[PDB]
RNA sequence: GCCGACAGCGCUCUGGGGAAUUCAGGAGGGGAAAGCAGAUGUGCCCCGCGGCGAGACUGGCGCCGGACGAGCUGCUGGGGCACGCGGGUACGCUAGCCGC
């Protein structure tokens, strides 16, 4: 803790004020072309990517758009921050049980 | 893992906290040279913990004439008791970056829980300090009034005259 | 006590911002409670961050019991309304060279007025800065800006030429012959045209190669607009049908049974919720264009309306014959069952000048009318969205933000194969 | 009540300043094409990740003469890199000063099999000639060793304890030796009781203090305790396993790099099933190093490739090769998890960066929020087929491409006759790793 | 400049309290229009490049007066469960950003200590205090304020930490030595007022150690007598005063400061028969002192300042008052 | 120094110059703390993990190690309490019961 300064007792020599004052204090209709379009096919997912179990869960859990133009800045940060934040230095193997 | 470092300049001491430390393996990389080249990136690495001016140019002249041979002063030990935490080397130490090896050995001698990487040894603190020397005008501008170059100039005339004994036997004028 | 109203703001929050139904609910289970909690707070912090918006919207209200909104003259509006936009109510008298098509930019900072006898001019209308006035000789079918106000395209007698900001011809487009209508796809870079012989030509204006030519079979076309929400493209066909197109589908993608004569004019919302058209059988009718369901018993127009153009808010501008009327509440987006507007709102009057094209300013509260004697500009308080977003469209853009927005837009040129009805289709099975 | 909406350019610049004030409306009626503009942003993210994939930093000076067959790292420092080639000559580098080696000695005669750093500053080397303790950092630079051991046998590897000054060596008698430095003459011997085969590699658990992992060319991984000296367990796998390593964040999980072209991630307290099988290799797998952050993995192949894995991936996140890198025998991380360090059979040792496109140093917040935005955007759109192909493709060389095609067709036939010879529940492909498990 | 981005974080961070103020009946909607627009103009001014401590204190003063306006308007509309802590947290943000950008600004540091003291943030006040002392260690204002508030809080050991480190650093002016004799003798005033404390050799050690300093002069020693000359109701004040006068009459024995304390020395423990008694004793020392061969002009100016320096007292012999006026006329 | 034919050569051509201004770009200098790497109000008490740290024992070989500990402090580790205005006990002050 390099916070709030600790009182001087013995170790900081400093001055003769420090040694003497600590010495004294110590001394105290509509036609819809229902026909599938070809060229809209490459923009479709070709299967549920692995962790998912249903098309409702996948295509419904791609609903909100990740970007600055669509979300507030707090959820653009809280959406695009990575899971493992690695700082520079030495990452030792862990030492004691965290929990 | 450098915690603090000490930049000693012709206007005084100033010790900086360092957080978001340097790429200790990619120091010679060009993008790291850019981040050690411009102020808007290196200043994300350095803060300013403390500044200690000179109360007189006599203190400045004794400060050069101690720090050249590599001896710290009692006011430097004062400012480091002020800034560094009370540590032995028992269970938790503090790394300080110092541009001089004998000043590092004396400062680990006076403070048992500091451990000092000197910029003659390690290129990490040699670069992390070399760049405080590049931007230390703008890094100190918010608290030191006036230019640094005139204080340098007068301190260099003062140290040259005090080391050579100039005007005690130069009376040509 | 107040947690009910907390759930009410939760309801409106996930209506406007939630963009989906919601994901119903082992490692998958905790990752989707994670994702659903982040989405919940994302919509709720967007709804809370709607209070930081600067500008309020313009209005006019019948303070009496007998003063009504279609009677209010623009001497009364120009007096009772602030002096910077009272500057913007201006007129501009150009008799000699034909009826004047007009078109703004998509920030409203510049307008072309094309003149059918030849006279085509590009201007900054607020500061009076005439960027170009090219004379051009032979006849002029349509003019329009491209992605910025820096290049514009004009449909000539035979080809379609495009021009720089100084009005210098960069190149003639030969592959488009007797183009009668144009529309620019802005999130693409995709200049789409209808020729006089019924041939859609979809170009890319960035790469410069034409990307989808398709001859529509319905004879000559009589109308054309563009859905801003889907980038699908409404051509209006003279059997009475609004035929709805795409670069991909070579058939009509969906065609609606609109009217009985040729359908004279088209417009869609920028939110893409509804549509309004009008034809020879003088009815003007609107559709819930998502469900493709005519939501309102049709209106009538006193003449075949050569133009309609609807605003960034609900106001629609139908330009019929020689004077144009605005209509306020034709499609309330929040209401399930659509009721009929019993009476108009702000009719601009008829004093002998046939209006050839009406337009709105996108972020001002003015309307630009395009009659045979030139360009008139009127102020109408309700129109234009008050709050913009300078990330997407900036009415006050410097040169730095023009260049940055142009290169970000080119880095986000959508591909022409990405066009469909529901545009959030990408990433489905 | 006739109010228009009025705007001046004061809302663009407050006059007297230069802040281009940028208001923003987040109602979705003004920002169309959510899925589609984020698709095109994701496609540009993959094209730029692939465009700026420059993984190769460089080379630790003039390298060795013959091939680097063992190397190590100081777990307390980050830049102390030592590597012993096939002449006996070990060298010590500093990662800051990579143009030259800090220390150099012709330590042994044949090769250097084991190499490790002690807790203070000193290193240790095993070879067929026995084992030597060296002081690489002495101001009188001693080319002579300062300790040695030969009582034992053909010591074939070596690994060192985390906290206390202790190390174990994997011998040729099927045994591991425990030395506690400065007060042990001969090490304590711990072996499986009637065990004969060479015990190939040895590793300490860095997290749990007293668990020692060891592989044997009995194709058998064996775990020792250290508190009560006796062997704990022994499992026989199906193939010979070159190397073991434990997990620096999990006190139980271990990786073996095998001749089966695979990494196998096991639990330690339950040997009935593997936990992952990383299977991207073409030749046998020399080295496996977990990243010091836990998750990410690296394996050095017997052919010309480094494989960058994740903890839970199954298939290779990225692959590394040159024309001048011959047979990677050792690959280990630096002590931040950013760079990866390669000792091959060209007699040469290299810095590569993990995350080949990511560039180090300090970034402005728009740079790094741009890159984090690309990474989240690709963690959404990564599997749409254009984004999936432009990520997933990589130029790997001609012989590795041909030989992994041959492995695809050969495993296609072997699984085909596996299904016919079945035809005329199942057993899981992770359960088809543990051959037997002795008590 | 990305001032719109970072400002967008601070505005959107400010938004849900504006939500709660619109949904409570406290402010109205156009008031919140003015409020959001003025918050915005300050955030762009503050995150702008060329800024000033005046600008940071303008937005602190306005944001805090906004908190008081919502407080009084809350007391008008009898609301409870609306809180001030987003305003206080926000104000700590403006200060932390302030003294991060302009850390060599004692207006900012003293104002931030003033806010942190007025909101009863004591531990945070001490953390700000230590950071301020580290960036301004040659500032007797800060060392004095830390020592005095530590003393009034009651931890005299931590007070002596701030003071003895202060006397280590601020050694050009006598000011902090004067305030540490003043605060240490304030503590001895508290100890003898509650009745080590019986001896009290600490400010005597401040005196005799203070001899060896670069400021140590006769006029500054007279300022030591101006410090010790108050609190005459003590145990050993005659011993401390007597050591000061004795030591100055052993080291500087030819100075009108020493003759001035030779005058005013029997008037320490007074405030009454002793008052004319020690007053005429100061007339014996006065007539003995004005004739002494010394800086007679300086003693004359000190005694014009002192005879003028008694005049506000009442209950005095008017013959003495007039004859000291005639002595000011005579010198 | 102006003018300069023929022969020859080079540059350029909505011919060639000069100025005024409007627009589109490019390069360079100088100035600017130029610093959104994980953005959680304050204060007290109990727990948990840890740091300084007086003082005290011990094992093995002049050292290294164990394991005690008054006191003081950190913690974004989490939980429990309090925070606005009144009159009282109490003010160069706000500590403390009952209310609004």
């Amino acid at each position: 803790d390099a916070s709030e300064l600790q009182p001087i007792t013995q170790k900081t020599s400093g001055t003769e004020l420090e040694q003497t004052i600590l010495a004294i204090m110590e001394e105290s209709d509509v036609i819809i072309n229902e026909k599938r379009v070809k060229k809209n096919d490459k923009y479709l997912a070709t299967g549920l990517p692995h962790p998912f179990e249903s098309q409702q869960q996948y295509e419904r859990s791609l609903r909100l758009p990740v970007g600055p133009e669509w979300m507030t800045k707090e959820t653009f940060q809280d959406a695009t921050k990575p899971r493992v934040i690695i700082k520079q230095g030495i990452i030792a193997p862990m030492s004691k049980p965290m929990y | 893992v450098v915690n603090f470092l000490l930049f000693e300049s012709a206007v005084g001491f100033s010790l900086f906290e360092v957080v978001h430390q340097a790429d200790t393996v990619g120091l010679e990389l060009p993008e790291v040279k850019d981040a050690m080249k411009t102020l808007d990136k290196f200043g994300k690495m350095v803060k300013l913990r403390s500044f200690n001016p000179w109360t007189s140019a006599a203190q400045g002249l004794e400060a050069i004439n101690l720090i050249s041979e590599g001896i710290m002063p009692e006011y430097l030990k004062s400012a480091l008791e002020m800034n560094l935490p009370q540590t032995s080397g028992k269970k938790s130490k503090v790394v300080l970056g110092v541009a001089d090896k004998k000043l590092a050995g004396e400062i680990t001698a006076a403070f048992p829980g500091v451990q000092c990487e000197a910029a003659d040894t390690s290129e990490v603190v040699a670069a992390l300090l070399r760049g405080i020397r590049t931007h230390a005008n703008k890094l100190h501008k918010s608290l030191q009034e006036g230019d640094i170059g005139r204080a340098q100039l007068g301190l260099g005339h003062a140290y040259s005259r005090a080391k050579v004994k100039f005007s005690v036997h130069k009376n040509d004028n | 006590k107040a947690e009910l109203d907390r759930i009410r703001r939760y309801k409106q929050a996930q209506k406007k911002y939630g963009r989906g139904p919601r994901v119903d609910i082992k490692k998958l289970r905790r990752t989707l409670t994670n994702l659903e909690n982040k989405y919940k707070t994302a919509a709720l912090k967007a709804k809370e961050a709607e209070i930081l918006l600067e500008n309020q919207t313009g209005f006019l209200e019948p303070e009496g019991e007998l003063e009504r909104t279609y009677k209010v003259r623009q001497d009364e509006i120009v007096k009772e309304v602030a002096v910077e936009v009272a500057q913007k109510k201006f007129e501009l008298k150009l008799t000699e060279l034909g009826p004047y098509t007009c078109e703004y930019s998509r920030n409203g900072r510049d307008l072309i007025l094309a003149g059918r006898k030849g006279h085509v001019a590009t201007m900054d209308w607020r500061e009076g800065k005439l960027g170009c006035e090219l004379q051009l000789g032979e006849t002029v079918r349509d003019a329009r800006f491209l992605h910025n106000n820096q290049f514009f395209a004009v449909a000539q007698k035979k080809y379609v030429y495009i021009y720089d900001h100084n009005g210098v011809e960069i190149h003639c487009l030969r592959k488009h012959v007797e183009v009668s209508h144009m529309e620019f796809l802005p999130y693409h870079f995709l200049l789409a045209t209808l020729s006089i012989s019924g041939q859609l030509k979809y170009q890319d204006t960035s790469t410069g190669q034409i990307v989808a030519e398709i001859a529509t079979k319905h004879g000559t076309p009589v109308s054309l607009t563009q859905n801003p929400y889907n980038a699908i493209l409404h051509i209006g066909q003279q059997n009475g049908t609004v035929t709805l197109w795409s670069p991909n589908s070579t058939d009509p993608l969906v065609k609606l049974l609109a009217h009985r004569g040729p359908v004279r004019s088209l417009a869609v919302d920028r939110e893409g919720r509804y549509m309004v058209s009008t034809g020879q059988d003088n009815k003007m009718c609107i559709w819930d264009i998502r469900n493709f369901k005519e939501a309102v018993n049709s209106y009538f127009t006193r003449a075949p309306a050569t133009s309609v153009a609807i605003s960034d808010t609900g106001l629609t501008a139908v330009g019929w014959g020689t004077h144009t009327t605005i209509w306020k509440g034709l499609f309330n987006k929040e209401r399930p069952v659509q009721v009929k507007v019993d009476s108009p709102y702000m009719t601009w009057g008829g004093q002998g000048q046939v209006v050839e094209r009406v337009r709105w300013c996108p972020f001002e509260d003015i309307l630009g009318i395009g009659h045979n004697e030139g360009f008139s500009s009127i102020i109408v308080p309700g129109a234009g969205e008050a709050n913009y977003d300078a990330l997407e469209v900036n009415p006050f853009e410097t040169k730095k933000q023009r260049q940055e927005g142009e290169v970000k837009a080119l880095l986000n040129k959508l591909q022409p194969e990405m066009i469909a009805l529901d545009p959030n289709f990408i990433g489905n099975l | 009540k006739i109010k228009a909406l009025t705007r001046s350019i004061t809302a663009q610049q407050a006059p007297g300043s230069d802040v281009q004030r940028a208001p923003r409306n987040l109602a979705p009626e003004l920002h169309p094409f959510e899925r589609a503009r984020e698709y095109q942003r994701a496609l540009n993210a993959v094209k730029l990740e692939r465009m700026f994939a420059k993984p190769f930093l460089g080379q630790l000076g003039n390298g060795h003469v013959q091939g680097v067959y063992s190397m190590c790292k100081d777990k307390n420092s980050l830049n102390c890199i030592a590597s012993g080639s096939g002449d006996g000559v070990v060298k010590v580098w500093d990662l800051t000063t990579r143009d030259e080696e800090t220390w150099r000695v012709a330590a042994h005669n044949n090769i250097v099999k084991g190499l490790t750093f002690t807790n203070d500053k000193k290193l240790l080397s095993c070879a067929t000639d026995g084992i030597k303790l060296w002081d690489p950092y002495a101001s009188p630079s001693n080319t002579t060793p300062i300790a040695t051991w030969q009582e034992g046998g053909p010591y074939t590897s070596l690994s060192f304890h985390r906290s206390a000054n202790t190390f174990a060596a994997s011998s040729g008698q099927g045994c591991i030796r425990i030395w506690d430095l400065e007060h042990s003459t001969a090490g304590q011997a711990i072996q499986w009781p009637s065990f004969v085969d060479t015990i190939t590699d040895v590793c300490f658990n860095q997290v749990e203090t007293s668990v020692i992992g060891s592989v044997a060319t009995d194709r058998s991984i064996i775990l020792f305790d250290l508190r009560t000296n006796m062997p704990v367990i022994k499992t026989v796998l199906h193939f010979a396993c070159n190397r073991i390593v434990f997990n620096p964040m999990e006190a139980m999980n271990l990786a073996v790099a095998s001749e089966d072209h695979n990494i196998y991630i096991f639990d330690a307290r339950n040997f009935d099933k593997a936990l992952n099988i990383q299977k991207g290799h073409v030749a046998a797998v020399m080295d496996v190093e977990f990243s010091p952050t836990g998750e990410e993995l690296v394996s050095g192949s017997y052919d010309r490739t480094i494989r960058l894995w994740r903890r839970d991936a199954g298939h290779s996140r990225d692959v590394y090769h040159t024309k001048r890198m011959q047979r990677v025998f050792r690959t280990m991380w630096t002590m931040d998890s950013k760079y990866i360090l390669t000792g091959s059979d060209d007699g040469n040792v290299r810095l590569w960066r993990a995350n080949a496109s990511e560039r180090s140093g300090v970034k402005a917040t728009r740079q790094r929020q741009a890159l984090e935005y690309n990474n989240a955007l690709l963690d959404r759109y990564g599997h749409l087929p254009e984004i999936r192909r432009i990520r997933r493709h990589r130029h790997l060389p001609k012989v590795v491409k041909k030989a992994t095609e041959i492995k695809r067709e050969e495993l296609a036939a072997i699984k085909r006759r596996e299904e016919n010879e079945r035809k005329h529940k199942r057993k899981s492909e992770r359960e088809k790793a543990v051959l037997v498990k002795q008590q | 400049a990305w001032v719109a981005d970072k400002a967008r974080f601070y505005l959107e961070r400010a938004a849900p309290e504006l939500r709660e103020w619109e949904e409570k009946e406290i402010f109205t909607k156009d008031e919140i229009r003015n409020l959001v627009a003025k918050r915005s103009d300050f955030e762009h001014l503050v995150l702008a490049p060329g800024t000033k401590p005046t600008d940071f204190l303008n937005y602190v003063n306005w944001e805090r007066s906004l908190d008081r306006l919502r407080a009084k308007r809350c007391a008008r509309l009898n609301i409870r469960s609306v809180t001030s802590h987003a305003s206080q947290a926000r104000t700590f943000g403006i200060f932390e950003r302030a003294v991060l950008k302009h850390p060599g600004s004692i207006e900012l540091w003293l104002a931030y200590l003033e806010f942190a003291a007025q909101v009863k943030a004591t531990k945070r006040w001490r953390r700000i205090m230590t950071r301020a002392l580290r960036l301004h260690p040659m500032n007797a204002s800060l060392w004095t304020l830390a020592g005095r508030r530590a003393a009034q809080n009651g931890d005299m050991q931590r007070a002596r930490a701030h003071f003895l480190r202060g006397c280590r650093f601020c050694t050009r002016e006598p000011t902090l030595w004067l305030e540490y004799a003043r605060c240490e003798m304030d503590w001895l005033a508290r100890m003898e007022a509650k009745k080590p404390a019986l001896s009290g050799a600490i400010p005597i050690a401040v005196f005799d150690v203070a001899r060896k300093q670069p400021f140590w002069g006769p006029a500054a020693a007279e300022k030591f007598f101006d410090v010790f000359a108050k609190f005459g109701h003590l145990s050993c004040h005659e011993r401390i005063i007597s050591h000061v006068v004795t030591t100055m009459q052993e080291l500087f024995p030819n100075h009108p400061c020493t003759w001035s304390v030779h005058i005013r020395q029997p008037l320490v423990g007074v405030d009454t028969p002793a008052f004319p008694k020690a007053l005429r004793e100061s007339l014996a020392r006065l007539k003995a002192a004005l004739q002494s061969t010394t800086d007679r002009k300086a003693l004359a100016t000190k005694m014009v300042a002192w005879m003028d320096g008694i005049l506000a007292i009442e209950k005095l012999d008017a013959a003495i008052r007039t004859v000291l006026e005639h002595t000011k006329r005579s010198l």
